[PDB]
């Protein structure tokens, strides 16, 4: 729950792990782009149907 | 150069239809190549990430 870190190290472990998580999440972006493009296409189809 | 026709053209509807068919064919090919290139780009993005 606490998720304390560096309690006895004094190294800046916390923000370091945060930066890790950021870079790791980096991997997910292309899937987001694909999803966005396809969703836009579906909305366009809806407009054409209207 | 564009010649001056001395007579009336026969069955021009057929010629116009042939031209339109040519255009439709070319458009079909161009769309196919567009789709090919888009798929290629997506593959390249995934590959570079990996």
């Amino acid at each position: 729950s606490i998720s304390s870190l560096g309690v006895g190290s004094n190294l800046p472990l916390d923000q370091l792990l945060t930066d890790l998580t950021k870079n790791e999440k980096g991997r997910l972006t292309p899937i987001t782009k694909q999803q966005s493009a396809n969703s836009a296409k579906l909305t366009a189809y809806g407009t054409l149907k209207s | 150069l564009a010649e001056a026709a001395a007579t009336t053209t026969e069955n021009p509807l057929q010629k116009i239809d042939a031209a339109l068919a040519q255009v439709d064919t070319l458009r079909s090919d161009l769309g196919a190549v567009q789709n090919r290139f888009n798929s290629a780009i997506t593959n390249l993005g995934n590959t570079v990430n990996n």
